[PDB]
This record gives C-alpha cells, structure tokens and sequence, in this order.
C-alpha cells in the first residue's frame, strides 16, 4: 500500500526522461495507476492512467502526446516517459491509486513524489 | 436525439496557426462523429467521418481525435481557405444529430 | 417494448455448435433506478469471445482400438497439410458433449488426458496440458450508480444500464470481479460480502422475474419465451435450421447474448453485445451493406447472422424486417440440415 | 431432531413493519416447503404464507396478500418473513412450519414468536 | 472540461475548526467530488470521497455534504493545509486551485 | 379462466398407444346453474381406466401363412418365458386399429377369431371368447339438482358440477344409467326419455358450444383449441413427440380427461380425473416429488405425465410451470421417435 | 378458503374416558384431513394426517376417522397430557384452513 | 376484418407443382375510395388460368448420354400407350424448375431446345417451337371511377372494386392493357404514362403497404402472413402438406389468388377469384355438397381444395368450419409427403 518514487530529479530542456514508481502491498495487477503531476502554485491536473494488467493507458486530452505510460509487470513498478522541453514541465510529479475499488478516479493512497527540474 | 455541444462558438485566429474545435456529446457516441465543413452559399464537405479517417481529397491538415463524449477538430495550418463554419455530427443513436456550428474567422489588429 | 430490432454493436468468433447448445435469449431488462448519484470509474470487462467460456479449440484422433497421443499428434500434424472445449474459471474443469456428462476436471495435475462418451476414441487438447486465461481482458469506463455505499449498477460506454444485483463474485487470473446475471463480468471489488458465484455458470436460473417485475411486462417476456421456444423445438425435432427459425434467437433487448449463423451448414455462435436499431435504415444504409461495427459486415455466401441473408437481387433480408413489409422470400425458409458436430 | 426456532416478534405500532426470522435445523432445510402460520390470541390457528423449497413459488393468505412477504435462505437454513403494513388485527403467534415431504400438512412446528401490533 | 474553482485563499481560526471551503462545478457532477488535504512537506491526503462520505482513516469530525454544483466542504479535524477538489464525475480528471489554510 | 394446471385427482392404468390415438382436450365446462334445489343420492360410475373403454389385453401372433389358433397359444405361453381391444358396450364389437376399419362385431357368436388389416396376421384374445364389463364400477355420492322434477346435473364427491345436459342413456352389466357428454358414465335414471346413446362413443361431435354459450369464452376455447391442434399435427407429421408438446394435451379444465406419459419410448395414455390446481405448491411440496392423489407420485425413469419430468438436479419440471418462471431445459425440448404401434 | 367446522368448541371430560372431537367441512375435502394437538406454549404437534394415518412417535390412542365433509378424532384413553387444543385441518383446496380449535378439559366434581 | 371465409367464384384448371412454388396469399384489399362518378365499359380480362403465367406442358425425356429429340418424340409416342412451363409475355422467356435459374430466353430463334439444370437429361415443348397467348381472354363489364379524368379503379361483374393503383401496362397478343397488383390483367388503355411493367411478374414486392394503409389493418395483415409463413416452413422443413396446413394459404380475401390441393399426393395448383362467404349455409347447403360455382363442386378421391376434404361419414370438412366447431379431425391432420416434382 505504497508507492516509491526517486523524488527528485535534474535534466536539461529538450531531453527526454522517464520516471517510475515501484509499489507493494496490492499484486499491482489490479489497480490503475493514474499518473498525475502538482504543478508548482497551479494545482494538480490529471496527466492520465494505465492498466498494469494489460498496459492499457487512457490520457487526458490537454496533455495526451506529451508523455507515454508503461509498465513492466515483472517488478510491481510503472514508468512514465515525456518528449517534450523540460520548461514548462517542471513539476512534482505523483502516482497513486484508488482502494475503494480497483479503478475508481477518487485516489487513496499516493506517491512520494519527485520533482523535475 | 442526443446534443452534440460545440465549444467555442465562435473561434478567431490567424492564417498559419493551429485551429482547436471541440464537440462534446450529451453521452457516448462511440467513435461515430463526422466533421462537415460549410462555407456561405456552398454544399457542406465532410472533412472527417469516423472521428479519425480523412474523407478523399481532404487537406492532410484536418485531423479528428477523441471517443466517446469529447471530440477534437484540429488544422494543423489554417490556409486562407479555411475559415468558414465547421459542424460536426454523431450517429450512434437515431436520428442523426448535428452540433451548433462553430466559425473560424481571421483575426487582426 | 421491444426495440424493433437488436444488431450487434461488438460480435465475437464464430464457434461451431450443434442445435443442442442453441438457447433461447434472456429478452429481460432490469432498471434499478432508485439510486441517482454517478460517479465515473475505469475497469476491465471480459473481451468479447471469452464471457459465455474459453475454448480449448481441440480434437478428436480416431484409431477399433486405444490410441496413444503421439501417432495422433504426427496425424494432427499431417492432417492439415477441430473441437473445442469450455473450462470453468471456478475448479477449471473441461466442459464439452464428447465428454461424458462434461466436467472433465483433471487435465493437469489428474491426468493428461480425458476420453470421450465413446470409449475407443479420444480427445486431446491442441495446446499444452494447461488453462491460459489471462489475456482476455478489454479496458472499459462506466459511470457508477451506489445510492449511499451499495453499487446499484453502472452506465457502460454504449450506455446501457448493467445492474450489480444478483452478481456473483468471480475470478479470472487473480482480479476477483463480478459477474453480472446478464452475462457479463465486470472487474469490481464493490461487493462488500455478496455469495461466491455457483459453478452452475449461465444455464442456472435467472430469476429477476420472481422479484414481480410488473406482470404485465413478463406477459410479453413469456410471450416471446413461448415464440422462442417453438422456434426451438422445431429446430430440434426437424434436426434443420432455416433462416427464419434462426431469426427467433435473437435477443430482443440491448445488452450481452449469443448471435447465431449458418457456415457452409454448419451452425455458428458468438458473442454479441446487442444494441437497440430504431430505424431500419440504421443498419441498412446502403443497397447491399448491412452496418454492424460501423462498417459494411462481411457476408460468407451472403449469410451475416441472426437469419440475415443477402437476397438473389443483392439485397439485405432481415427476416424482421421482411415480414413487416408483408415480403416473403424461399431463401428464408429453406431449412438445412445440420449434421451432428460430436458423432463420436 | 426437528427443531424450528423463530425470532424477531415484538410490540409493534401500527402501520410499521417487522420481519420475522425462524432457525431451522435437523433436516435438509433446501428440500421442504416452509409455511408461516399464526394464531390470533383466543382463535384458531390461520395460515399465513408458503415458500417453494428453492424460494421460486411463494403464495400468501387474502387477508395477508400485498403487506407479507415470505423469503428463505437456503444457505442460511433460515426462513423470513417481512411483515410491512401492520394492522391492529395482525397481532398474532406466528409458527413457522415444515410442510410434510409428499402431504399437505405440517408435521414439524416451531414454538411460535408474538407479534403484538399495537401503538 | 468541467473546470473546478475555488478561493485560494481563507483565514486561519485556529483550534475553532468552523471553516466552510466551496468548490464550483462548472457542469454537472452529481456527487463526484473528493477532497484532498497536501500538507507542504507530505504526499496529499484522501479526506472525502463522492463528497458527502468518508475514506479509511479519516478523523471523525471530518464531513462534507454537496450535489450538483455546490460542492461545499467545511474543515474540522494544527492541519493547516492547502485543499484540493477534483471531480471523479468524467474523464479527464480535473482538480481544483486550492484554498491554502 | 382455466386455472394455471390440472392434476390428476384419480388416474387409471397406463395403456400403450399409438401418436393417431392422441385427442385434444375437451376445455369446456357447463355451468347449467338454472335449479338451486339439492337432493343427495348414491350411484355407481364407471372405474377409472373404464370411462373410455374396455381394454381386452390381446396379442397378435405371425406364422407367410395362416396360423391355427393352438400353435400360437402354446408360442404365446413359451414367448413370455401385447395387443389391447376396445369393446362398445352397446353392441358388443370390437375396436383396434389392427381391425379393418375396427368393427369386429363377431367375437362369440359369429365367429371365434378376426383377422388383422393385414390378411396373413391374425388377432386372438388372452381372455376366453366373451366380454366380461361387469365388475368396473366404483360407489360415490353427489348432490343432485333437478329444479322442478327434471334434473339439472350433480355435484360429485370432487366438488364439480357434472350437467345432465345432452347426456345419453347407455347400460352397462344390466344397470341403465347416463353417459355424460364430459365423459363419465352415472348409474342415474332420473332421465324419462331422453334419446339412447348412439354407437359413435365420445368420437362424436359434443356440440355444447352450438348454444352459443357467451362467444367471448368460445373465443379462448378456440385458440386452445387451435394450439392443441398445432401440438397435434407437429406430433403426427414429425411421427415424434417431446415433453413441451406432450403437455398441450393436458385437459386445461377440472373433470374427466386423459392423461400421456411417454414409458421407454412408448406412447401411453389413462383415463384421468383432472382437478383445478391454484398454486405450484400444491402439486410439488418438496424437492423431487410431485403431489397426485395425496402422494408423492412414482416416476419411472424419470418422467411421469402430461409432460412433467424428473430434471437433472433431480427436480419436478412442469413444461407449465417452467415458462412460468421463463426457465429452458432442453430435456423438455428432446423429440423421441414413436414406434408405430401396430406395424401389422 | 373452505371453513373446516369444528363442535363441540369446549369438550370436559374426565382421565380415562374416550373423547370425541368431530370437523365438519363446507364442501368435501376426501381424506386430506389433518389433526395438530398443542398445548400453552409449545409447538403445535401433528397427530393424525390424511383423516387416519398416525404420525411418527404418536401413542396408538389417537385414532382418525371419517372422509368427504364429516371427520372424528378419538382418544381411546384420556391421558392426563392429552388434554389440549385439538385442531383440524385440510389440504383438499389451497390455502390450508384449520378449524376453530377443540379445548379438551378435565371434568370435576 | 376478414370474412369467415372466401370461396372460389371462377377455379381455374388443377396445374401440379412442389412445395417451393407454394406462396402466402395477399390479404390486403385497397379502398381507394376518392372518387365518385361511375361510368360502365366493357373490357377483356385474362382467363382464369392464365392470369399467373401460361403453361407449355411439356415433357422430360431421359437417354446417360445426351438425345436427339427425335427418339424421345417417338419414345413419348409410345409412353402414353409431364413438365409444364411459363412463359413472361414482357420477353416470351420460358420459366421452369429444371431449367438453371429459369429464363429459357431461347425456344424459337435462338434454339430449338434448352436443356434442364443436369446435364444429361433435355426437356422439349410439346407444341411447336413457338408461344401461343392470344386465345386467353374474356370478357367482361365493369363501372370505372375516374375521378376527373384519372381512373381509381373499377368494380368488376363480381361487385369487387379492382383499384388501377400501382397498375403495370403489359401488353397480350396485341392488347396493351394493365396488370393490377392483385394479380388480374384488365384489357383497358386508360393509363396515360404508368410505367411499363418490370419482368419481375407478381415475384416483386406489391409495396400498398408503405402507403401506411391504417397501421391497425397492417397489424392483423402481418400477422396473418406470420401463420401462413409458418404453415408454409413447416411444410418445406417436413417436405409434407397436411390439410390444415394446406387450409392456411388460402386468399383472406375477396379477389383474385390461388387455390391448392392434394390430388394423389401430388400438389395442385389453380387460378382462383375467390369471394366472400358470410355464413356457412352459402357453401355447405346440403349433407355432402360443397357449393363452387352455383353447383356441387366434385371431389376426387374426397378432396376439394383448400384442405376441403370429405369425412369419413360423408361430411364435408372444412379445417376452419371444424375449427370454430371445436371438432377435430385426424384426417385434416394427417401429412403426405409430396414427392419432388422435378427430380432431373
């Protein structure tokens, strides 16, 4: 019922990255992801979800193309990836998931976070 | 029937520049929406049909996305033929629906 | 009040069956408004082709005298240049007519083999001696109906309204969902304590009427039942199906069932999630093509399903829509014989 | 031994409702139809309402159609019965009984739970 | 998008936990609305979810009520905190500016 | 308003026969309330298994050539190490569809023998070369209602009222009593000189309707009638009958009927004495029984009449009462072939 | 709804004596008739069924008589535990009907 | 609201067919009723036994190996010490089973023969290599209703109105008159610019129904067309007509139709105007009459048409005056399989 996450992280604009988020505690398998991002001062947008059973990811429409969902499935960790400039990217950025149910959009347990840039 | 909301009505931009038009469905239209484009006093031509595919010799410019409830017109580079009204329209249910309308107009100074 | 058709919005494959495993469609429809607060939610139902069972997709060697599995396998193999089976996600047992009364439960562990009702021939399974059905998943998003804390139902994406009562609690590949008594399993943990699911599987009672479901409304539900099962007895009797015996298969009601066909006189199911046709012109826009999926459906021999051929002129005959315009065609009532799928 | 113990009786006002459960143990509870029987005090006894041995087929006496309902939980070995409406004259001992596998009568009866409707 | 907003700012009252925090709902959410308290140094915290029930965990003198529109949650635990709203009505998920308090 | 089933109160004995013996039900039941005055009485009807007719439980014995009625007693007696007859009690003559056009009038007097449809076979009785329909009677007591002087009909042990309307005198063993047009013979002579019963038997037309007894009734008498008929033709054209088809031959009213069964894919019939059934939990108290005169009927190999069958659970499934409850099993559904009765 | 008749209502007689209790229908029930003994708070018992069968662990005093409209119950004995509330009922026709019940008493000086 | 029944007025002559050239009737009549001024004239109509199509009767001859048809003329010269055909007056296209998808366009210019759908065997016009349609005539009178100068319809000697709705012009031995969508050919060139008549003869769909013609009227229409489409399935699955399936394709209505017999177990069709009986008495007068025509219609060997029949006693049964009876018969339920009437 965790997530671990590097919590801070440093690249220069115009380079990918990718993060990740390694978790315990609920097989992994069951519950969505649901990647989101803390902008700093703006509140939180939703950057979008996956499915770690079968990879299936849904994205907001604002964001969408900015960044890609994975997921290994192997180790009980999910990784995101943007292409795109790291301006205007920089943000703390969270991966939590519901426990109500296994796919419910309200998130109970969070992220530790980490930061970009 | 079902109402196909079309934001923002009116939508102002510039030769050369992307044109964002939004559909949004009173509930799920699957991935049935069209995209017709009307000028004055000229037939309407369907740009986008399915949500995605391009109808023939349409512009590689017109793009259509989204499923479901929120669609997405976009024109990746508004040429000066392209600012006139733009419809779209749903048949998951019948009757066939059309949405508001929205026009694109250049701006200026 | 029937729609006056019911296409498939999403069909299945076509698994061969025999007139025994035909069955008359659950035309009932429950509401179970009394909840009005929505929320939306994500979750994984069970791909179409995979909700009623999961094949096996085997076949039977033939020797006469007892054969061991490995001239078969080089016959198997040589053949070419089937028969499927059913488990139960339960106790994962083998379901099949060759089987004798079915549940052929040891195909790992037990044994690695099971015969037939008839002694001397076999069956074996054309994959290894194991159960994949993991890989049988398709993501979803709903809007959930839970009144104060207990989930009524839900909205799918085609909006239709799936009602969590009388679910029953079952696992597919370690997510412990519900399956719904209109056929579906959702991914769903909202079931507090509700009964673990009876291996009895679809064939079970569905109750849902006993509740008193406004008589009058099951007036017409065993009106059309009757209809269905005249149509059923016949195709049983006659051992024959036509086109518009076929045509009374049909779910009369949007939602999940069995869609059936005739291939080369063989008869066809799929799964088929059914969606209300209010005009005919919703799925017949054009001279020959009939809409399903968004698109001109394929015909084989000019056959779609559920009765629907295409006609000597080129046009699509609906056997619904033929007789409501007083049009009476042979090829709708030429019945073929289907031979026995299981001989042995 | 048959033993039928049902629970659930007490003063109720008018108009309200109270369910009734009774315990059945000592026999195949899945396989019997179970009746609810009461007997008004100073009367006879009358019967109430029938439950099919699956729960299936419920039947309910004139004078208790439309306010009862009968249910079982075969599961649970436990029969119900949802007493909604109240009326001053539905204050009674009610039995639950086991109906005799092939007879019309009831073989095996509870001790019987009061049910007293009055405000 | 059903845009949700809110006043980012409110006064602190202390120990006298009375405050009222409102979250606009530009379309219709019914009841999909959860509340979220993110202290400065701490991961955000679910506090209210379909906006008028409680999660695991969650103080007793927490409450919230509220349906289509309203969406008014009032504070009753220090836990001086900015609090977010979003809507688990339809995708994609929105959330609030956050009223610092 | 038929009732939602009849069940026999009393049932005879089981009589093989062929798919061309099988009758629609008579659904009709006159009221003839005209006379409020009641008079009780004593009188012997006809046994149950005698209503219809008396059986002779012969045997039909193949030399071809003419056999000599000796050779074929002692085969007869070393085979068992049948063939049943009608007689019509007005004239002594006996009824088989082995007979040519039936109407073997000379048993005993006439002649000692008659042949078959078929010239080489020949029919003898197991009983000597006499009719014995003396001891077929059984003691009961009603409630007459005969008005001023001439009676109306009476009410029997059951509770139903049975009208002396249209009956027709017939003796039976020296007693001249009335033959009902529902059926039933009734040791009375209140009757003056109403006309001597044809030879016909229940065949004949029962007219009652030609009063024109509210239309609005005849119009459901007819539709059951009409799916009685449906049931009927299904069953002699397939040469077939299932369970679900069997029970439309159910007499839909309390009184005198028949009632079928199918025994080791024989087609049999006994006369019946149908009683109104109100609910479901009349007729099936627990799990596997069924209620027929005051007992848990005995089936044999699970089927026991009217379509009623053990299931596979090992519940009762009433055809009637499972489209009720919109519940499908295919062993309702499974035709047997018929052999023919009397291939000779 | 048949009204099984039961008379006399009150029955005072002394230990050691034959009772007889008589249930009388409104119309003709055949055999199907059923007696149930209970005494002040206890579970009704089931004594004769079907008008003369006894049932299981019933002391062979208890006798069933009768068919058709007219019924009797008869204790050979009058023990003094058999001194309750004798009830009649049928199953000939749905529902089940009872009879009013007969009170056997101990007679005294 | 249907008459209670319809009796051919003119029966043309008995023509045998199979199973599959069996139809449901049209029991739609049109009113049409806008205008009001009547006018007499005198017209040709087509005979009756003409109006469907026009037959060649020819034969089948069987060398194999392919003949002359010299030997075979020779051969049938010597067998009668057949196999009929149609011809569309539109083209003069000879229609036939055994020819492969009909249109034998070829009979005079193109070829002196076409051969059946097998190979080997050939079929040869037993008249010389030409049509002959021009004595098929008769003639009539009639009261036109033209409203202003466009004619509605017209009320034949039969006291039918025949509405020129939907009339095709069509043209006989040089008489271009119109052919009504109920089927009759009526010599008259009123029409000014109707659209000349499709070759699709009265195969196509007769539409009068998209007219949206009292939706309440369409309801028993299609119903009606829903028994009679079962009667006719069940006759082509079973391959065998009973009576009373044979009594459900009669005309409902006044009009031109066809009527349908078993002569021999051979199927029997015949041009009919069939009109409205009122009571029973009309066509029934007396013990063993039945009324066609003004005159005791003859049966052979005890059928009339329709699923008419002669009972056993004598009587004259008519499935529907049985059926509101209430009197059932084995003899209008009993199915003769019709052999195949065109093997080659």
């Amino acid at each position: 019922v965790q997530l671990q996450q590097p919590g801070a992280e440093l690249l220069k604009p115009g380079t990918s990255m990718k993060l990740s988020c390694k978790a315990s505690g609920y097989t992994f398998s069951n519950y969505w992801m649901h990647w989101v991002k803390l902008r700093p001062g703006q509140g939180f947008e939703w950057i979008g979800e996956i499915n770690p059973f079968n990879g299936g990811t849904n994205f907001n429409e604002k964001f969408k193309s900015k960044a890609t969902l994975t997921v290994d499935r192997s180790s009980s960790t999910a990784y995101m990836q943007l292409s795109s400039v790291t301006s205007e990217d920089s943000a703390v950025y969270y991966c939590t998931i519901p426990l109500s149910d296994y796919g419910d959009w309200f998130f109970a347990v969070w992220g530790a976070g980490t930061t970009v840039t | 029937e079902i109402v196909l909301t079309q934001s923002p009505a009116t939508l102002s931009l510039s030769p050369g520049e992307r044109a964002t038009l939004s559909c949004r469905a009173s509930q799920s239209v699957s991935s049935y929406l069209a995209w017709y484009q009307q000028k004055p006093g000229q037939a309407p031509r369907l740009l986008i049909y399915d949500a995605s595919n391009r109808a023939t010799g349409i512009p590689a410019r017109f793009s259509g996305s989204g499923s479901g409830t929120d669609f997405t017109l976009t024109i990746s580079s508004l040429e000066p033929e392209d600012f006139a009204v733009y419809s779209c329209q749903q048949r998951n249910n019948w009757p066939p629906t059309f949405g508001g309308g929205t026009k694109v107009e250049i701006k200026r100074a | 009040k029937f729609p006056i058709y019911t296409i498939p919005d999403k069909l299945g494959p076509w698994s061969p069956i025999d007139i025994h495993h035909l069955s008359c469609p659950n035309n009932l429809v429950v509401e179970d408004e009394g909840c009005t607060n929505l929320s939306g939610f994500s979750y994984m139902e069970l791909k179409v082709g995979y909700i009623s069972a999961i094949k096996m997709n085997g076949f039977t060697c033939t020797g006469h005298f007892r054969p061991t599995p490995d001239a078969c396998r080089a016959a198997y193999n040589w053949k070419m240049a089937p028969s499927v089976a059913d488990l139960d996600p339960y106790d994962r047992s083998l379901h099949s007519p060759v089987f004798p009364g079915g549940n052929c439960s040891g195909v790992a562990v037990s044994s690695t083999y099971c015969s037939t009702n008839h002694d001397y021939t076999i069956w074996m399974p054309e994959n290894p001696r194991l159960g994949m059905s993991c890989d049988i998943f398709t993501n979803s998003r709903g809007k959930r109906a839970s009144k104060g804390s207990e989930t009524c139902g839900f909205v799918d994406e085609r909006g239709l309204y799936k009602s969590l009562k009388g679910a029953c609690k079952l696992k597919l590949c370690g997510v412990l969902g519900l399956r719904l008594m209109d056929g579906t399993w959702v991914a769903m943990q909202t079931s507090n304590e509700t009964k673990w699911c009876p291996p009895g599987q679809l064939v079970n009672l569905h109750d849902f009427r006993s509740d008193e479901i406004e008589p009058l409304v099951v007036e017409e539900l065993v009106k059309k039942r009757e209809e269905c099962l005249d149509a059923l007895e016949s195709i049983m009797t006659t051992k024959s199906v036509s086109f518009r015996r076929l045509s009374h298969l049909r779910k009369l009601v949007p939602g999940f069932g069995k869609a059936y066909t005739i291939f080369n006189k063989t008869l066809m199911e799929a799964d088929a999630h059914y969606k209300s046709v209010r005009t005919w012109n919703e799925i017949i826009p054009s001279k020959g093509c009939l809409r399903v999926g968004g698109r001109c459906h394929p015909h084989v021999n000019g056959v779609f399903f559920n009765g629907i051929i295409l006609g000597p002129d080129g046009n699509v005959l609906i056997p619904e829509m033929q007789s409501s315009l007083l049009q009476q065609h042979m090829e709708l009532l030429v019945s073929s014989v289907i031979p026995l799928m299981h001989p042995l | 031994e048959v033993q039928l113990v049902e629970s659930g009786g007490g003063v109720v006002q008018p108009g309200r409702s109270l369910r009734l459960s009774c315990a059945a143990s000592g026999f195949t509870f899945s396989t019997y139809a179970m009746h609810w029987v009461r007997q008004a005090p100073g009367k006879g006894l009358e019967w109430v309402a029938v439950v099919s041995y699956d729960g299936r087929t419920k039947d309910y006496a004139d004078s208790v159609k439309g306010r009862f309902t009968i249910s079982r939980d075969n599961s649970k070995n436990t029969l119900y019965l949802q007493m909604n409406s109240l009326r001053t004259e539905d204050t009674a001992v009610y039995f639950c009984a086991r109906e005799r596998f092939s007879g019309a009568y009831f073989d095996y009866w509870g001790q019987g739970t009061l049910v007293t409707v009055s405000s | 998008d059903i845009v949700m907003t809110q006043s980012h700012k409110f006064m602190s009252t202390s120990i006298g936990d009375r405050v009222s925090i409102t979250c606009k709902a530009s379309q219709d959410v019914s009841t999909a609305v959860a509340w979220y308290r993110q202290k400065p140094g701490q991961s955000p915290k679910l506090l209210i979810y379909s906006a008028s029930y409680r999660s695991t965990g969650v103080p007793d003198r927490f409450t919230g009520s509220g349906s289509g529109t309203d969406f008014t949650f009032t504070i009753s635990s220090e836990d001086l905190a900015v609090f977010y709203c979003q809507q688990h009505y339809s995708a994609p998920l929105t959330f609030g500016a956050g009223t610092k308090l």
